[PDB]
C-alpha cells in the first residue's frame, strides 16, 4: 500500500512538462514535483525498511529520465538538486542492497553519469562526484569499468583536444581510491601514476585541478615510496621553463611531496631538485622566490638539508661553498 | 568534507 504510493510518486516525477501559454499551471506542476521529491527524500532518510525490491528499478528510472539529458552549450536546479539528493540518500541507506541494484545500475548508467561530469555547474559536478564515489564503493563489479572510463576521459583531455570541466572532481574521487589501495601496487596503478597523472601537469588548464592532482600524486608516494624518483624527475621535466607564476603551483606540490618523502629516497633526487629550487630563489618574480624561500619554514625539510648540507649548500649558495 | 577512503577489494 505505502509501497505503491512510493512507486506512484516516483513515476509522477518521471513526467516532464511545459506550459507555453499557462505560467500559472506550470508553477503548480513544478511545485507538486518539488513537493513529491522532498517528501521522498524525508521518507527514505528517516524511515527503515522502506526500500523494497520493486522500487529499485523505479528509483533508477526516475533518476535516468530526469538527469540523463542533452547538456547545453542548470536553470531547473531546484528540481535537479532534489533528484541528486534523493538518489544519494537511496545509495547511502542501510537497506540498500547492491546485489539487487546491480541489475539496474550497470555500465550504461555509469557511462551516462560520466557524461554529466562535463556540466558547467559546480553544484552539479559536486553531486555527481559524491554519487560516483558511492557507486564505486558499493559496486565491486563496477570498480574496474569505472577506472577504465575515467582513464579514457583523461587521455582525451591530455592528448586529444577534448576539454573537460570535471577533471578536478574526478581526481578528487581518485584520491579517495588511491588512499585505500592494496599493499603491493598493481602494475596498472603504477602505469596510471606515470602515464596519466604526471602528464596532467603538462596541460595549460592545470590551475583548475592542480590541488586535486597534487593530492593524488602525494597519496601514491604515501603507499609505495619507490615511485618518488620518477615523480620528482617528471615534475622537474614538466617544470615551467619560462619564469611564470605557474611555478608557485609546482613549488606547492613539491613541498607537499617533501613532507612525506623517505630520507633514502630524498637523496636520489635532492640534487636536481635544489638546482631548480636555486633558480626559483633567483627568480625575477617575487612570488616565486617568496614561495621557494618558504621551504625553510619546514622542519622536516631542514633535517633533510642539514643531514645533506654537503651536497645541497654548494648548489644553493655556490658563492659561499664548493663541491 | 573530503571523500572517505575506498578500500581496494577483489571482485
Amino acid at each position: 500500500d505505502q509501497e505503491k504510493l512510493f512507486i506512484q510518486k516516483l513515476r509522477q516525477c518521471c513526467v516532464l512538462f511545459d506550459f507555453v501559454s499557462d505560467p500559472l499551471s506550470d508553477l503548480k506542476w513544478k511545485e507538486v514535483k518539488r513537493a513529491a521529491l522532498s517528501e521522498m527524500v524525508e521518507y527514505i532518510t528517516h524511515n527503515r525498511n522502506v526500500i523494497t525490491e520493486p522500487i529499485y528499478p523505479e528509483v533508477v528510472h526516475m533518476f535516468a529520465v530526469n538527469m540523463f539529458r542533452t547538456l547545453p552549450p542548470e536553470a531547473a536546479w531546484p528540481h535537479l538538486q532534489l533528484v541528486y539528493e534523493f538518489f544519494l540518500r537511496f545509495l547511502e541507506s542501510p537497506d540498500f542492497q547492491p546485489n539487487i541494484a546491480k541489475k539496474y545500475i550497470d555500465q550504461k548508467f555509469v557511462l551516462q553519469l560520466l557524461e554529466l561530469f562535463d556540466s558547467e555547474d559546480p553544484r552539479e559536478r559536486d553531486f555527481l562526484k559524491t554519487t560516483l564515489h558511492r557507486i564505486y564503493g558499493k559496486f565491486l563489479g563496477l570498480r574496474a569499468y569505472i577506472r577504465k572510463q575515467i582513464n579514457n576521459i583523461f587521455y582525451r583531455f591530455i592528448y586529444e583536444t577534448e576539454h573537460h570541466n570535471g577533471i578536478a572532481e574526478l581526481l578528487e574521487i581518485l584520491g579517495s581510491i588511491i588512499n585505500g589501495f592494496a599493499l603491493p601496487l598493481k602494475e596498472e596503478h603504477k602505469i596510471f601514476l606515470l602515464k596519466v597523472l604526471l602528464p596532467l601537469h603538462k596541460v595549460k588548464s592545470l590551475s583548475v585541478y592542480h590541488p586535486q592532482l597534487a593530492y593524488c600524486v602525494v597519496q601514491f608516494l604515501e603507499k609505495d615510496s619507490t615511485l618518488t624518483e620518477p615523480v620528482v624527475m617528471a615534475l622537474l621535466k614538466y617544470w615551467p621553463k619560462t619564469h611564470s607564476p605557474k611555478e608557485v603551483m609546482f613549488l606547492n606540490e613539491l613541498e607537499e611531496i617533501l613532507d612525506v618523502i623517505e630520507p633514502s629516497e630524498f637523496v636520489k633526487i635532492m640534487e636536481p631538485l635544489f638546482r631548480q629550487l636555486a633558480k626559483c630563489v633567483s627568480s625575477p618574480h617575487f612570488q616565486v622566490a617568496e614561495r621557494a624561500l618558504y621551504y625553510w619554514n619546514n622542519e622536516y625539510i631542514m633535517s633533510l638539508i642539514s643531514d645533506n648540507a654537503a651536497k645541497i649548500l654548494p648548489i644553493m649558495f655556490p658563492s659561499l661553498y664548493r663541491n | 568534507k573530503k571523500l572517505s577512503p575506498i578500500i581496494e577489494d577483489d571482485r
